[PDB]
């Protein structure tokens, strides 16, 4: 009932920045967490950042906390991932995901019910 | 989404709940009626830290993992968030598991459905 469309990916140089956006459409009211998960080739996915739309509380992977910022625009049901001070380790496919109520570990993909196609982020 | 009785009956029938484990369809519709009043978004938090989710108010201690319930067995092998889908699939699949492992599991069913003409719940419905 929810569609997630990411955009903003691309290749940047270490230290550079990128702003990923994820537009949610559909039964947006059913979304409790909008999050970003990333996965490098052949590596396990990692919850990067997530935010609960209603209350705006953000959650961050320690590796990006204090570096990346996640922002949610409830007016547009879009969540953004401001990727600042990008490092090679940030290279990965970044998936937007939405979890309905019933899942309370923001950076754990298990309870996310909707997924975007994943936008590639490459840091050289 | 708050299902209509018949709409839910049809959905449950579509999900093979009619006579599932020998429980006629009305049992499931009735259970849903008293568990959530057909509200797919129904949630009830319990003092034990578990929460009952969805149209069939499936508990997070044993059946689904909501990530905040201690002693989570997640026997339905699903995040509880799956139970809040507008479609009843996850709830039905889990309910099938709950009943496989009697519908008494739904105190609501045992108390408001069991012993009544549960099939009344599917009457008037195009099934």
């Amino acid at each position: 009932d929810v569609q997630l469309v990411e955009s903003g990916g691309g290749s940047v140089q270490a230290g550079g920045s990128l702003r990923l956006s994820c537009a949610a459409s559909g039964y947006i009211a059913s979304i409790n967490y909008l999050g970003w998960f990333r996965q490098a080739p052949g590596k396990e996915r990692e919850g990067v950042a997530a935010v609960s739309p209603a209350g705006g509380t953000p959650y961050y992977a320690d590796s990006v906390k204090g570096r990346f910022t996640v922002s949610l625009d409830n007016a547009e049901n879009t969540v953004y991932l401001q990727m600042n001070s990008l490092k090679p380790e940030d290279t990965a496919l970044y998936y937007c995901a939405a979890a309905r109520q019933g899942w309370y570990i923001p950076l754990n993909s298990y309870g996310y019910n909707y997924w975007g196609q994943g936008t590639q982020v490459t840091v050289s | 989404k708050v299902f209509g009785r018949c709409e839910l009956a049809a959905a449950m029938k579509r999900h093979g709940l009619d006579n599932y484990r020998g429980y006629s369809l009305g049992n499931w519709v009735c259970a849903a009626k008293f568990e959530s009043n057909f509200n797919t978004q129904a949630t009830n938090r319990n003092t034990d830290g578990s929460t009952d989710y969805g149209i069939l108010q499936i508990n997070s201690r044993w059946w689904c993992n909501d990530g905040r319930t201690p002693g989570s067995r997640n026997l339905c092998n699903i995040p509880c968030s799956a139970l809040l889908s507008s479609d009843i699939t996850a709830s039905v699949n889990c309910a099938k598991k709950i009943v496989s492992d009697g519908m008494n599991a739904w105190v609501a069913w045992r108390n408001r459905c069991k012993g009544t003409d549960v099939q009344a719940w599917i009457r008037g419905c195009r099934l």
